[PDB]
């Protein structure tokens, strides 16, 4: 539902989790203000509009 | 690397050369599969040209 049921905005945050609780863990810990936390990734589209740009036209990518 | 491999030989020349001017590494050997061109003298670069000196 999250991978197809919302729309992708700009701030973006991704979490692998093969459990409930590991989940739990680590959004809490981003909730938490933790700056690195295992398979987590934090990031912008707004800071990386260039490349983005010029690279998904191709079917290659 | 491959994938570069691959559009050298398809030649997407201009793919290439727009990721490359973006910092891409590309291994210009692979360009050449059968022989190889020969190096010739052109210009080299042109170091600036500041001015240092101590005193006696």
């Amino acid at each position: 539902t999250l991978q197809v049921g919302r729309v992708a905005m700009e701030e973006r945050i991704a979490v692998i989790a093969g459990t409930m609780k590991e989940l739990q863990q680590k959004l809490t810990a981003y909730v938490k203000g933790q700056e690195h936390i295992a398979d987590l990734y934090r990031g912008q589209v707004n800071r990386n509009q260039e490349m983005l740009d010029i690279l998904t036209s191709d079917d290659e990518l | 690397e491959e994938t570069i491999a691959r559009w050298m030989e398809r030649g997407k020349y201009s793919k290439l050369l727009d990721l490359w001017v973006k910092g891409l590494s590309i291994d210009w050997n692979k360009l050449y599969q059968e022989e190889q061109p020969g190096r010739i003298s052109l210009p080299t670069y042109p170091f600036a040209k500041e001015s240092y000196w101590t005193h006696a």
